[PDB]
């Protein structure tokens, strides 16, 4: 049913580019850099740190996701607190180091951002 | 007392930095470095140099005068 409806309605749409103007995908360079917007008025500090990661299709994404799960995520609302398995989460709860900390694995076609974001 | 967290209050100052491994240690070291050295020397020289020039003049004068003082005076033995 979906295929028939798509043929009925979506058939007209075409993949030809006017005047043979075809967009080209461009690999993106990852530059180690630091951008610090210092606004001491703001109540809490947000820091995001990442390293270049695999693309969507790279088989390494799964082990990196496992490692990030090992690192874990913590928010002050979390009930587990000190006993949480994640060493960073346990330490943050015990010392109240951070309101929230999370690990992200952002993946694009050829590059990705692998790291963590912590508000403290 | 003096620690990074509470040193001062600053707002709305964004700083962009690059990794050391992504940038050259000596960028334009001579093409830009020598003109900057010349500029700094041009700025400093007028203030710095003159006193040492005065010192050189005083030193030469003193040395020559002491040498002259040791030298014999013909008039002493005229008689």
């Amino acid at each position: 049913q979906l295929l028939d409806l798509a043929q009925k309605h979506f058939s007209s749409l075409s993949g030809t580019y006017v005047e043979d103007a075809v967009p080209a995908f461009t690999p993106c360079r990852f530059t180690g850099s630091e951008i610090r917007h210092r606004d001491d008025a703001l109540p809490l500090a947000h820091v995001a740190i990442a390293v270049e990661g695999p693309g969507w299709a790279n088989p390494d994404n799964v082990p990196l996701q496992v490692a990030n799960a090992i690192i874990g995520h913590y928010d002050s609302t979390y009930g587990g607190g000190t006993h949480m398995s994640s060493t960073l989460a346990s330490v943050a709860a015990t010392r109240k180091l951070c309101q929230s900390f999370q690990t992200f694995n952002i993946c694009y076609a050829e590059t990705g951002l692998l790291g963590a974001h912590f508000v403290c | 007392g003096r620690e990074f967290g509470h040193l001062t209050r600053m707002r709305h100052v964004i700083t962009y930095s690059l990794s050391p491994f992504e940038q050259r240690a000596f960028p334009h070291y001579f093409t830009k470095g020598i003109p900057n050295v010349l500029r700094r020397t041009r700025a400093c020289i007028l203030r710095v140099a003159p006193p040492f020039v005065v010192f050189y003049l005083v030193y030469t004068w003193g040395t020559q005068e002491f040498e002259k003082s040791k030298r014999k005076n013909p008039a002493a033995y005229e008689n």
